């Protein structure tokens, strides 16, 4: 008696369930922790708030309409303002993190899609015009999703950006994304997806409002899709966790 | 097998078990490991096969000229001037970016070539050229004028050239204030999320001088200074979708929409049409 | 005192180290390494090719 | 006849190469070495000595000892702020021309704690106490005692022991900094604030003066070696 | 199409037959369209030779009541493209029923004359085709959308090797970029 | 996690899959395999093609409609013009094989059906006119099914199969056909049958084309049947695969 | 060997070369490659690389010392349109730059067969209906190399030539066959034009090359 | 380490290989071996000298 399908994820005061999961994608390998002394800088004492900031973070969910593009979500920033995480960032110059990132999408054995949950680490994104680089207000959308577009995005010495789908903001193509730690939420056979996500970066720890390391995509490749009868909204909802989180250089708050 | 060497093809015969080899779950998030012999009788192949031209090393182990500017014998632009940069050329940068960050040594070497001017001027007679290739580090006092007193460098690095020689060439290490160079920043350089965004809020690799030593002739002569790049010692980390738009701008990934692939006719047509 | 390697085939060579930096070295050429684990496979519960994915 | 084979680089002549070249002098005796006082073995010996701080830049007063005079005085209040300059040793004119300063001149990237050293110079009937405070960047400068208190800080108490310490963690999400001006490299706020006003008896000035001093702890290094933009000439001097 | 999402989608739907073509693309993992931006593709694409076999796994996102069976198969050069499911089923193929498994894997052996092939395009070096078809047509109960998606992937094998390092096709620039 | 429901069976360079079997029938508790010396006559070298020759052939599709009544295919004939299986029959006097038969055909949980798929061996056929015998052109469809009616056939000197499906044309019990190795395709749980064959006769080697030991069978016990919105093309597709085929009497090529 | 040499100009309209790489273009070395069927080895690259002032009339010529480029393109590869066009960046394709004056450039090139040895001779097709090409030239698929000055030098014109040499290192032959007899004719092919067996004489008894 | 062989005659010569590909090395020109059997002589049934070839 036991299944693959079926897990539990319990952070700090927060459990998490599934009934039809695939499996747990593990970073690149990696599993998250904190900072070892012989590859640190910082030379302060850290603070590890561990349960009240390495705990369960439910966002807002977003729905998936027959033709949604698809979201993203800035990782550092889409929990700058929930709980004590977020006034962890506020107070501290120095972060560090890494999270259980948990996308959650039942809809019944009637309907039909599938979403690719994606971990982009680094994500820079460009502009709908060539000149400019996107505004912090077109990027970051903090606990709401950031809209994809189904088509092309035109220019016009705005600071938009150039959220065209198949192109994932990046101008690649949006089919390599694989090379990233994912899952694939696919209404068939799928229900969640779960990524535990090491730190990143190509420094020991870095300014979570002035940098943010990693990117969550939601993307569908297959549209959802049923039948006249069957319901039509189907949300999506984000689920983040942030694990081993350390934070330096205490000071005032204010995201300055 | 021999460190580098292929997996061996293993010899399989018919099957009838309740073993799934071809049955998995892309969900997951993980790559299937089947082989040609889980689906399909296959004979034994020692296989020899070595992957040793695919290492990190070797893909970016070439010298890529990453720039190049000119500056002439006389005239308005005596002197050339050129931030750093490894964006400005394609080839290298589409490569280097194959990888989200990365640290390597690199191997300079300098094309120094020149041109005489077409001008009214009698009698030319051209003294060998020698130039001067002077790095100024971010901080450093940049030259004005091809005979600012800058170009002592008691301290800054540079390189005195003689046409005729081999290219110049010289070693730099691993320059970075972080533990990587990064290739993408999803960040701001202001902690209001302003100011600069993306790639170039890092970049601060600093200014590269050239000029000539000598005029050389009474003519008018014009220099081209080729810059290239061959990383060594690398190591890599996090690779990412290759670029498929072209590139717009060297400060920022910019890019102009583009198709995923060239098209064809019909899911049928084995033509690349 | 220099070193002494395999050059590549299907014999030896010879290196001596001439500059105080190592940065000044010939590249690392023959690392041959390999461990695709990291991105083909990152599951944190190992699955066994012939088995079934899901159950 | 050995062959050989020329490589790039041949015959050039790079200034910070290192090879070996005939002597001019075959055979010259070289005058015996002798023991003088104080040699001198890394920049860093010097770094760590330290240099008093002109934290009073402004205007005329640069061209007058008042430079390294830092203002206090008995006030109506407390919580005034006495001074504020940025973590920039190699950059802000409050330090670019100390002994610190002038050595991270000759290079690019710097790293460690920085000490400052502050010497009451009123006189000793004075008393009061100071809140010495380093903010990380990130927000502001702070603007008020009560948000410089959220730092790093150190409350200095006036007394027989003239001089006190604010160690400057090296507190930073890279290993080096610029020591040219970058934000990226951005270092932080060093503010003072009253934090019990100044207070003399009758007779007894209650205008005083407060000296800096910086100097590099025992963590401290310098990279990339640079010319300084400090010395500039227009021909040879005769 | 190539300018939506659709690009990666394979149509498969009920039919009132079988032995209808789903789709077919050639073994040209460098040169043909279909691979040629891929991951395994942008890879090839600065190399001249290529070896090893090659992993196409097809998910079935269709809905859970969606059943069916289709006919993945790879036939090697010589002949033509199999024009017919009974001409493709008489070479190397996996007959594959959707399921609770959803995905399922057409493992194409690397079969030649040389020990590599090259990257770019050449008729000495062909590969082959890769078609599919329909083994036993998609069947829905009502109020389940009968017309579905099947994503592909594809991926190299351990005995996969590239060699004589080459510049891109897919790169180029008219001046330094500013 | 295991299920007996999953299989994957692997002959030459053809590999086939379920998700929805049952078990495997193998022949009369033998499983395929070459002549012994002791056991054969044919002086002369065989020739074992082995996965030129043993692997898996897809025959035509074939619809499953509400009132279908049955289809047959004689095994050494449905084949005889695949591959090079078919080019070792024509060239060869003797042959000797045994056969891995894979039906497939899958539904949805909302349809049912319940078909019977069996192996006859020497499946010899009855003629409408009690005066003559069927001819070939009527006995075999080689890699086309051949029907089964659904009611009786009429005399009139003409040599016709008496294709009644309750008789299976043997003139018995069509429900007695279970003493052969067979398999029940039941929508319901089913979705394929599998059914490995060893050779039989009552001699070591017989000619391919001039003798049909065996002969498939899929019929029907309980029609089709969906609802208003199911789809309504239900096929049924049959692949056999031969195993440890030899050949001996090599000649010059033609089935005359 | 001097298998091949082109040329290209200062200016005008052939600013840089190319040339499709192969060993049949010359007669001397093609010949004894060929006196064996197939045949493994490296090859010493060697290039002689001379330039000729052009005559015009352009006043006071001051020409300054001439860099050259060679590139490798393997087959596949973006080339050249214009002697400024971005490939010449070689971030990856092999190159030499070689400057008048100094020795030849030179380098080694391991076996690069896609078999187990290079073949001479190839009596097939490239499609499998038995058209298409025909011979040894279905296999050749070495690419092309590019040629061109990185600077122009002089006002003046200038036309350069460049002479590719072949040398055979760790060679390995099989299958030894008759001496090709009739001269060459066609790069691509065998094509010849019948000719006699040998020089004539006399008699069957004269003991002189008549 | 270096090799040391026999120069042609009627003395040695020391060789270092300095590059990491064996590509790089000199030419192979001291390998006398032969065997004319392949060529003359390829007959199933070996054929004596002194004896008549057919019988
Ligand atoms: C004469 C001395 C010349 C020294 C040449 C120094 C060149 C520095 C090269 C920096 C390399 C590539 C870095 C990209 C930087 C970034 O974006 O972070
Ligand atoms: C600057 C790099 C130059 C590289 C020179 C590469 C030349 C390739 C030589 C191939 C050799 C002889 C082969 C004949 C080919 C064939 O007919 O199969």
């Amino acid at each position: 008696g036991y299944s693959d399908r079926v897990r539990s994820i319990t952070l700090g005061n927060s459990t998490i369930t599934t009934q039809e999961c695939a499996n747990v994608v593990v970073g690149y390998g990696v599993w998250p922790d904190y900072l070892k002394d012989s590859e640190a800088t910082a030379e302060d004492q850290p603070t590890q708030p561990d349960v009240a900031t390495c705990r369960f973070y439910t966002l807002d969910s977003v729905q998936w309409q027959k033709t949604s593009p698809g979201w993203w979500w800035k990782l550092p920033d889409a929990l700058s303002n929930l709980g004590l995480f977020g006034q962890n960032m506020q107070y501290h110059y120095l972060g560090r993190t890494g999270y259980t990132v948990h996308v959650q999408c039942n809809a019944s054995k009637f309907h039909q899609g599938c979403l690719l949950v994606v971990c982009v680490p680094e994500a820079e994104m460009g502009c709908a015009t060539l000149d400019n680089t996107p505004s912090s207000v077109e990027l970051l959308g903090g606990d709401s999703a950031k809209e994809f577009a189904d088509k092309p995005v035109a220019s016009g010495s705005n600071k938009l950006v150039q959220r065209v789908v198949y192109n994932a903001g990046m101008g690649v193509g949006v089919g390599n994304l694989t090379i990233f730690p994912h899952q694939w939420i696919n209404l068939r056979t799928n229900n969640s997806a779960t990524i535990v996500m090491p730190y990143t970066n190509s420094v020991p720890m870095d300014n979570m409002f002035r940098h943010n390391n990693v990117t969550l995509m939601v993307i569908p490749f297959v549209p959802l899709d049923y039948c006249p009868g069957s319901t039509t909204y189907v949300p999506i909802t984000v689920t983040i966790a942030p694990m081993c989180a350390e934070y330096n250089g205490l000071r005032l708050a204010g995201h300055q | 097998a021999a460190i580098g060497r292929v997996a061996d093809t293993v010899g399989t015969g018919p099957t009838n078990s309740e073993a799934i080899p071809a049955l998995t779950a892309a969900e997951t998030g993980h790559t299937s490991q089947v082989v040609p012999g889980d689906t399909m009788q296959t004979r034994h192949v020692k296989n020899y096969h070595s992957r040793s031209e695919s290492t990190i090393e070797n893909f970016l182990c070439r010298s890529a000229c990453v720039y190049f500017t000119e500056y002439e014998n006389s005239g308005a632009k005596r002197y050339a001037e050129w931030v750093i940069t490894p964006r400005q050329a394609a080839q290298l940068r589409r490569k280097l970016e194959f990888f989200t960050y990365v640290r390597f040594d690199l191997e300079l070497t300098f094309v120094i070539t020149s041109t005489q001017q077409p001008s009214t001027t009698q009698n030319q007679d051209a003294q060998i050229l020698t130039h001067q290739i002077m790095y100024v580090p971010p901080g450093g006092p940049v030259p004005d004028k091809v005979d600012s007193y800058v170009w002592q460098t008691s301290t800054n690095p540079s390189v005195f050239w003689t046409e005729g020689n081999a290219p110049p060439r010289m070693s730099i290490p691993f320059l970075s204030i972080g533990n990587a160079y990064s290739n993408f920043y999803d960040g701001w350089s202001e902690f209001s999320r302003n100011g600069v965004y993306g790639i170039n809020t890092l970049n601060n690799m600093g200014t590269l001088y050239a000029r000539h030593v000598n005029a050389g002739s009474t003519g008018p002569i014009k220099s081209t200074i080729r810059i290239y790049f061959k990383p060594k010692h690398v190591k890599a980390w996090i690779p990412r979708p290759p670029r498929l738009c072209q590139y717009e701008k060297a400060k920022n990934v910019n890019f102009q929409p583009s198709g995923v692939t060239t098209t064809r006719q019909s899911i049928t047509t084995m033509t690349n049409t | 005192g220099a070193q002494v390697s395999t050059q590549k085939t299907g014999i030896h060579y010879t290196n001596i180290n001439y500059y105080k930096d190592a940065a000044s070295n010939s590249a690392n050429r023959q690392d041959f390494t390999q461990d695709p684990g990291k991105f083909t496979e990152p599951v944190k519960d190992i699955m066994i090719k012939s088995l079934p994915a899901l159950n | 006849g050995l062959p050989t084979m020329n490589t790039p680089g041949s015959c050039q002549f790079l200034t910070s190469d290192d090879f070996q070249s005939p002597s001019a002098m075959p055979q010259y005796d070289v005058t015996p070495e002798m023991r003088i006082p104080g040699e001198v073995k890394n920049l860093m010996e010097i770094a760590e000595v330290d240099s008093v701080v002109p934290v009073q830049n402004v205007g005329e007063k640069v061209n007058s000892m008042e430079a390294y005079q830092i203002p206090v005085r008995s006030n109506e209040g407390s919580g005034t702020q006495v001074f504020g300059f940025p973590l920039q040793p190699g950059y802000s004119s409050v330090f670019s021309r100390t002994l610190l300063g002038e050595i991270l001149n000759y290079y690019t990237h710097w790293s460690g704690s920085i000490k400052l050293t502050f010497m009451f110079c009123g006189s000793a009937m004075a008393t009061g106490k100071f809140l010495l405070a380093y903010s990380p960047p990130g927000a502001g400068a702070p603007t008020k005692r009560v948000d410089a208190m959220l730092g790093t800080h150190v409350v200095w108490d006036v007394g027989l022991q003239s001089s006190c310490v604010l160690c400057i963690p090296w507190i930073s999400q890279t290993h080096y900094r610029y020591v040219a001006s970058d934000e990226y490299t951005a270092g932080g706020f060093i503010t003072c604030w009253y934090q019990t006003n100044i207070v003399v008896p009758a007779d007894a000035q209650s205008s005083c003066y407060i000296m800096c001093f910086v100097s590099a702890c025992n963590d401290f290094s310098v990279r990339l070696l640079k010319d300084t933009p400090f010395i500039t000439q227009q021909n040879f001097f005769q």
